[PDB]
């Protein structure tokens, strides 16, 4: 029972370092893309509204 | 150069006037030409044939092996990369479905009820003797009339009185664990039961529906004649 | 050496029907124009070059027969190849390694083992439409993914045994003493030794 | 050619002495390429993990019952059976003339690892079997527990 | 246990032997010595035919 | 006009250009240039291989949530991830570009929860490692457990 | 709609360098001539007709332009789709629920729920290999399969859950007073199912009564445990009917309003 609840801390405790490490990777891997807008450019639109 | 998928059966050339100028005749020449299965057979009906023997045979596997459904569920799933390989195949149009295809979503049907009846045959496998109390209809069907049609026999001084306390205290645990097994052997039994229930039921529905989709492909014969009467 | 390879690829240019005494074809420059040459996004010019060669034969004296060969030497970028097969591969070959440490009562080591088995048969598809399918050389990828896949094989055929091992009992085995010699007490003395025995 | 090794190379003029002299089709010149193929590429990528992964099946009958990974094992065989057969599909044309080499090895190693799972699912059966389900005859018990172990020289 | 050990030694055997066959059909599969059988010119460049 | 269904047209600037009108050069040459800058609309790749990608690889933090015991099924659910990347690395292939000027974000984000699958697969067999150790085998750390039990509650 | 997607293709004809005051095109018919059209595998023509057009720029007031654009609508034929695609995921919809019919002591949950999950997804390069690949807008197939996808998703998610509970030991962790009240007392009211003096002879006596008290703590730590199995179990009929219920509603929320407009057209 001291080696399952061993097992038990070491569970809780490497499930918040993976959420955090899947996250943070996520989100940085697709901010990557939220900042790839077209630039804002000195024309005019190619199909006016 | 003799085609390696085709068989020309009939080769006519007619002459066809125009209905009753514009008008123009035409020269057709018709080709009747018979496809030779044996990749598919070899690709597709055979492993078919074998996921289906595999679906049929997880009911005599037994319940407290752990392992129906990783059978029945990887038949499946062999089964979904079979329907990959007909993807590439099969015709695309809707007039009507392939026959092949009939026979694939067929088999996929039997290995879903299979998954399906494992499940219920592990529920009541499972099942807790506390939580649960065996309705006497269940007893009367599934341990007394079926086994007998489906050929199944289960078989058949204050220290002094404080160890006499401990003594019966144990005993009494023990009869209570044995009315306990009483009750989960009951359960046990009736999961047997409908587990070769559904295995004979499996085998008599496969073997008709195959049987039924093999017979309609092999009869289905080329024209004799070229022009037949409509 | 791919997808590290580097090719020397050549384009042969002559006069087809008319001879040297006749037609006389020679360079412009030492080397190939490529002053408006396009980025390629898969390979690297690192030389270039053009030379023209006379040949003549033992029953044509008279007619020399010219060529001008470009050719480009092209080191492939294999950023793509890395990416998308080897590092999977690597990734694999590390997973095989880790069912050893897996407990047998877990129930879960046959599970872990095919289970990298079936992904690499999996990417196998990925693989040889990736890979070059031709026989004149195994390439390294090739080369990779074979021993990834013989080691998986051998992991599972020693995890069968080692599974066997452990569910023996009086009731089916006798203990062989060489067994007990070289395991019991050899092995774990130039071990960690932390586990009874 | 990378994958073509050409053995022989003859030229004939093939006349048709039946057809009138007055026909396209009486005269021809031939050029014939009989070319081996190199397996190469097919040995290494295909073959030896193909033959490889239909062997270990016979790994279920050194595992024991107790382990519960032997049916998961031989039906995962079978998966990666019928995907190497996915990949065989896309490379021949489904001619009728032969079964490929290559296809009746994997027809034969499908067909062998469905009888090893059928055959796992009765050893299965019959280690589960308790006095509560099954009658243990001493018929059987000779047969397997004193002389088949003799005939197979067991532990 | 005893039934998987006959089995063991029943199915491993008989898989060895069809595989074996099956590719020992193909690795001595090679064309014929001659381009066309009942020819025996090998139509090469050493044998030449003069006129 | 009917917009492409798959990329929209935000810019199209022309320039006429003159170039190579230097004494060396000799003549001039001039040519036009229209510069079409357009967007991709990612909705088939969100719907189809994005978000489902991404149910799959958070899949594996569950795996800590499952026992440590043979029923537990943890390093099943952790592997059998990796396995269905495996199957959306190969339907990933048949769409990516083939370059090497760099890593698409597509091929980044897969190689990365592959990655994460792979080290939270180690994380399950350490655990189980750790919590199957019987009296009969392995013998009792202390550093460990006055580790693990006693000060990281604490410290947490 | 795909692929009960109905479409309307025009084909847009003109003269190129003639304007109308110079050359006049008119059409033949109101309709395109279909008596010689073969029939589609795929498609129905429900209509047909061509439409002449004419066209004065503000810049050229004195040369209209002219076209003739024929159209035609035409309706898909989905047998093909419902066929190849739908119906093999209905069945993983059907089997996703099936997990909470099946008992945790099995071991086998996560084995029938991950291997649901990995036939769809392998069935997933079936669906992008038929069905065509664009981002104009999401097709009703991409909506069931992305619903089977979150369905299944979900369903893991939940058996983890439940596994979690079943197996909470009683020592570690105890059982809060609000998970009792809800599904040992509460809901089962509304289902059917059962709640729940020599120195060797002292030493021998002790230890008779030492096995009874072991005996005795083994006992409430079953109890125990047996009250999670049984929250567990309550959650399983519960889920079990909520998924049967949410596949049943959810295909018919992605279907039958496209199917209910096209029996209302015919
Ligand atoms: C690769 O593929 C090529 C073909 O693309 C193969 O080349 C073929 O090889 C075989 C065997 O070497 C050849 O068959 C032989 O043909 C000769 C000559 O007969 C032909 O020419 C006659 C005029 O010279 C003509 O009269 C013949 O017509 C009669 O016969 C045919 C049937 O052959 C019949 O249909 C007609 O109505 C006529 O009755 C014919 O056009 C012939 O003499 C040979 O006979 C010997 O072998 C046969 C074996 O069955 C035996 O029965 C006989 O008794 C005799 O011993 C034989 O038929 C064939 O012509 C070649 N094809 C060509 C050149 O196009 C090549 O072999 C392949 N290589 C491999 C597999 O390595
Ligand atoms: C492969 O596909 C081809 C088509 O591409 C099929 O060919 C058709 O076959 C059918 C049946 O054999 C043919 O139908 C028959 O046509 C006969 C001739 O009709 C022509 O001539 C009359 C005047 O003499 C015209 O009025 C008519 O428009 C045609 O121009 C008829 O005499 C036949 O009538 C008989 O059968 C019908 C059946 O309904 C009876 O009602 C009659 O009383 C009578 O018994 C019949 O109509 C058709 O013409 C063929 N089409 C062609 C040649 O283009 C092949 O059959 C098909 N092969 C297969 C499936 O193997
Ligand atoms: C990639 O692959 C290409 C093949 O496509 C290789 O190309 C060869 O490159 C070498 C140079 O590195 C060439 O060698 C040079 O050939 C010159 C031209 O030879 C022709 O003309 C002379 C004069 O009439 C004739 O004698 C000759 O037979 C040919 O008709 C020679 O002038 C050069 O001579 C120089 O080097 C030699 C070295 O032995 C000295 O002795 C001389 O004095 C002089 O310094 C030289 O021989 C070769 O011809 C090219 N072959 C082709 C194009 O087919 C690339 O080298 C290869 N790249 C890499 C990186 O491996
Ligand atoms: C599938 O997609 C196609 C392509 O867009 C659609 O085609 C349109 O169909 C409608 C009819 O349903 C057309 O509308 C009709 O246009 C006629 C021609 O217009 C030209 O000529 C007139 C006369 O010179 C000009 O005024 C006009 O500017 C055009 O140059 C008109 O004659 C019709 O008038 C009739 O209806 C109106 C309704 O307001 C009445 O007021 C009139 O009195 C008269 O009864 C009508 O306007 C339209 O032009 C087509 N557009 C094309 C081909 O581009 C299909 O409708 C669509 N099908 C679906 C959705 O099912
Ligand atoms: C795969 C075939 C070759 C390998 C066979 C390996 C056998 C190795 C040797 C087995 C030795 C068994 C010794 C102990 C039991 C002795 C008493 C006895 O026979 O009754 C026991 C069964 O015993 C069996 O195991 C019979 C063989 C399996 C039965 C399944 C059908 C036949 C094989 C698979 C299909 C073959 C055709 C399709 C696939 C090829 C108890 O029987 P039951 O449980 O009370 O009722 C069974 C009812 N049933 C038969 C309907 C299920
Ligand atoms: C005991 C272990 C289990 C056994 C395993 C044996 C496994 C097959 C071994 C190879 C057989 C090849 C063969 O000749 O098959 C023939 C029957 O071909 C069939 O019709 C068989 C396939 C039937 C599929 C299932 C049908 C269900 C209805 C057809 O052969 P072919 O295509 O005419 O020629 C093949 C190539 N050759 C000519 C060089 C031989
Ligand atoms: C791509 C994004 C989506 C990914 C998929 C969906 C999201 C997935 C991710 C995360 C969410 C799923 C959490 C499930 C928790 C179930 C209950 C449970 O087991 O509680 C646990 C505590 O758990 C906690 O302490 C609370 C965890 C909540 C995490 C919320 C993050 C969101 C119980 O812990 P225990 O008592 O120790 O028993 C378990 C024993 N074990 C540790 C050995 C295993
Ligand atoms: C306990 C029981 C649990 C049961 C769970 C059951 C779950 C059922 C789930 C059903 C899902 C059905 C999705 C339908 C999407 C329609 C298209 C759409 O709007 O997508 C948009 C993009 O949307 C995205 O970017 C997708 C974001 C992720 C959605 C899924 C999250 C799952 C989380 C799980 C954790 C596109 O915008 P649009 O082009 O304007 O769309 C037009 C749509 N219209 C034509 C309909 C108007
Ligand atoms: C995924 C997690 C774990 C790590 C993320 C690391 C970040 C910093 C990495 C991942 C991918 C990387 C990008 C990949 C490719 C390019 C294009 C190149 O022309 C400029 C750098 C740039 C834009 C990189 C910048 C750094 C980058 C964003
Ligand atoms: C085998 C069963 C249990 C499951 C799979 C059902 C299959 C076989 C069903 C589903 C839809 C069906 C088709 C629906 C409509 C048509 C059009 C007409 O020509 C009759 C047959 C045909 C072509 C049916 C053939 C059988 C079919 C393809
Ligand atoms: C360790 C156990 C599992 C075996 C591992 C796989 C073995 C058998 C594999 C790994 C590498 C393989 C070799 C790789 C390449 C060649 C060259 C060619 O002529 C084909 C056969 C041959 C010679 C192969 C024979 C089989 C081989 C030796
Ligand atoms: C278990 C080990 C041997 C791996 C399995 C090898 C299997 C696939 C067999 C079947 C046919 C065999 C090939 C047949 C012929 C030859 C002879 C020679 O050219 C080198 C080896 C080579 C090319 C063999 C390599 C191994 C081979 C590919
Ligand atoms: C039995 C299992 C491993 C199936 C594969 C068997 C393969 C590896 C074996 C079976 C017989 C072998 C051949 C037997 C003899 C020779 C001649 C010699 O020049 C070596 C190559 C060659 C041509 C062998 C190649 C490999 C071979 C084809
Ligand atoms: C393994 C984990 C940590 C990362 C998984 C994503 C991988 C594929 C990412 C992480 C960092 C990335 C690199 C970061 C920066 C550059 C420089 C750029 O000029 C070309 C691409 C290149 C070389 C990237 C290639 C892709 C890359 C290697």
């Amino acid at each position: 029972s001291d080696w399952v609840r061993m097992g038990n801390a070491l569970d809780n405790i490497c499930f918040w370092a993976a959420l955090v490490l899947f996250s943070v990777g996520s989100s940085l891997i697709f901010l990557g893309a939220y900042f790839n807008r077209v630039p804002d450019l000195p024309y005019a639109p190619c199909i006016q509204p | 150069i003799e085609n390696g998928q085709w068989e020309i059966i009939h080769k006519p050339s007619r002459l066809i006037q125009p209905p009753g100028e514009g008008q123009r005749q035409e020269v057709i020449f018709y080709l009747i030409i018979r496809r030779k299965p044996l990749f598919y057979l070899v690709n597709v009906i055979a492993p078919c044939i074998l996921i289906t023997l595999l679906a049929i045979f997880v009911f005599y596997l037994p319940p407290d092996a752990g392992e129906k459904m990783g059978l029945s569920i990887f038949a499946l799933l062999t089964l979904t990369v079979f329907l990959l390989l007909l993807a590439d195949k099969v015709p695309e149009t809707s007039l009507s479905v392939p026959i092949i295809i009939k026979y694939l979503m067929f088999t996929m049907v039997l290995v879903t009820f299979s998954v399906i009846l494992s499940v219920v045959v592990l529920n009541l496998h499972h099942r807790s003797p506390h939580t649960h109390q065996m309705p006497l209809w269940v007893r009367q069907i599934f341990i007394h009339k079926l086994p007998l049609y489906l050929r199944l026999k289960r078989p058949k001084l204050p220290e002094l009185r404080e160890v006499v306390s401990s003594i019966s205290y144990i005993a009494r645990q023990l009869q209570e664990q044995e009315d306990h097994d009483a009750l989960k052997e009951d359960w046990q039994f009736v999961a047997m039961v409908v587990d070769r229930l559904f295995l004979w039921t499996f085998i008599i529905f496969t073997s008709v529906g195959t049987l039924v989709i093999f017979l309609d492909a092999t009869y289905h014969l080329p024209p004799p004649d070229p022009f037949p009467s409509r | 050496h791919f997808p590290f390879d580097e090719q020397n690829c050549s384009m042969k240019l002559g006069t087809w029907t008319y001879d040297g005494s006749v037609v006389a074809i020679n360079p412009e420059s030492d080397q190939p124009d490529l002053s408006n040459f396009m980025e390629s996004g898969e390979w690297v010019i690192k030389e270039s070059r053009g030379w023209k060669h006379s040949v003549t034969y033992s029953c044509c004296p008279d007619t020399p027969y010219l060529d001008i060969t470009y050719h480009f030497v092209m080191q492939r970028l294999p950023l793509y190849f890395i990416v998308n097969v080897i590092i999977p591969c690597l990734l694999f070959s590390f997973l095989t390694g880790l069912v050893f440490y897996l407990p047998t009562d877990s129930g879960e080591k046959m599970t872990l083992s095919i289970s990298v088995l079936l992904s690499l048969t999996v990417f196998l598809l990925v693989i040889v439409e990736l890979i070059p399918s031709t026989s004149s050389a195994v390439p390294l990828i090739g080369k990779y993914m074979l021993f990834t896949m013989v080691f998986v094989i051998a992991s599972i055929i020693i995890t069968v045994i080692v599974i066997n091992t452990h569910h023996r009992s009086p009731s089916t085995h006798v203990m062989p003493n060489w067994v007990r010699k070289v395991f019991i007490d050899t092995i774990p003395n130039i071990m960690f030794f932390s586990t009874m025995k | 050619n990378g994958e073509w090794e050409i053995v022989h190379r003859p030229a004939r003029v093939n006349v048709d002495p039946r057809a009138p002299l007055d026909s396209p089709s009486r005269q021809d010149i031939t050029f014939y390429l009989i070319i081996r193929r190199k397996p190469l590429f097919y040995i290494i990528n295909i073959l030896v993990p193909c033959v490889l992964i239909s062997f270990m099946v016979n790994l279920v009958f050194y595992l024991p019952a107790d382990s519960g990974e032997k049916t998961s094992v031989a039906i995962s065989v079978l998966l990666a059976q019928s995907v190497f057969l996915l990949l065989i599909s896309k490379r021949l044309p489904a001619t009728s003339m032969a079964i490929p080499l290559i296809g009746k090895f994997l027809l034969f190693g499908m067909v062998l690892v469905t009888m090893v799972v059928v055959i796992c699912v009765i050893v299965l059966n019959i280690h589960f079997r308790t006095p509560s389900t099954h009658v243990l005859s001493e018929g059987v018990k000779k047969l397997f527990l004193e002389t088949l172990p003799e005939l197979l020289h067991m532990s | 246990r005893t039934v998987d050990r006959l089995c063991l030694f029943v199915v491993t055997p008989v898989m060895v032997v069809g595989t074996a066959w099956i590719f020992l059909q193909g690795v001595y599969n090679q064309p014929p010595p001659q381009p066309f059988p009942g020819d025996p010119y090998s139509y090469n460049v050493q044998d030449k035919r003069f006129i | 006009y009917t917009e492409n269904g798959e990329w929209a047209i935000d810019f199209c600037p022309g320039v006429i250009r003159r170039h190579h009108g230097g004494a060396t050069d000799g003549p001039g040459e001039t040519d036009v240039i229209y510069s079409l800058i357009i967007r991709r609309k990612p909705l088939f790749y969100v719907i189809n291989i994005i978000v489902p990608c991404v149910l799959i690889s958070g899949l594996v933090l569950l795996a800590y949530f499952l026992p440590a015991q043979a029923g537990g099924q943890k390093c099943t659910v952790s592997i059998n991830v990796l396995l269905a990347q495996t199957v959306f690395l190969f339907l990933i292939a048949q769409k990516i570009p083939e370059t090497s000027l760099s890593v698409p974000l597509l091929g980044r984000f897969l190689i990365f929860v592959m990655v994460v699958a792979t080290l939270i697969v180690m994380n399950c067999v350490i655990v189980l490692n750790v919590s199957q150790r019987t009296p009969t085998t392995h013998a009792m750390s202390p550093r460990l457990r006055h580790v693990l039990l006693e000060l990281l509650p604490r410290l947490l | 709609h795909f692929p009960f997607d109905e479409q309307n293709c025009s084909m847009k004809l003109g003269t190129w360098t003639y304007d109308g005051s110079v050359v006049a095109i008119n059409p033949e018919s109101d309709q395109p001539d279909l008596s010689n059209f073969m029939e589609s595998g795929e498609w129905v023509i429900k209509e047909s007709r061509g439409w002449k057009h004419s066209v004065t720029y503000s810049c050229c007031p004195d040369t209209p332009y002219l076209d003739i654009t024929y159209h035609f609508v035409m309706q898909r034929l989905p047998l093909y789709f419902i066929v190849n695609v739908i119906i093999p995921c209905l069945l993983f919809s059907f089997l996703t629920g099936l997990v909470f019919y099946l008992p945790t002591d099995s071991g086998e949950k996560m084995t029938l729920s991950i291997s649901v999950l990995l036939s769809l997804t392998v069935f997933l390069l079936v669906i992008v290999e038929l069905i065509p690949s664009t981002s104009s807008a999401v097709p009703l197939i991409g909506k069931y399969m992305l619903f089977t996808m979150v369905f299944v998703i979900a369903s893991i998610i939940i058996t983890v859950i439940v596994i979690n509970t079943h197996h909470r030991s009683p020592s570690t962790h105890v059982m809060p007073n609000w998970v009792r009240k809800v599904f040992i007392d509460t809901i089962p009211n509304i289902m059917f199912f059962s709640t729940m003096k020599h120195p060797e002879v002292k030493s021998a006596i002790e230890g008779i009564k030492y096995i009874a008290e072991t005996m005795k703590s083994d006992q409430e730590s079953n109890n125990a445990a047996a009250e999670w199995k049984y929250v567990a179990m309550v959650m399983d009929h519960i889920l079990l009917g909520v998924f049967m219920l949410v596949c049943i509603i959810g295909t018919l929320a992605v279907f039958a309003g496209r199917l209910i407009e096209l029996n209302q057209q015919g």
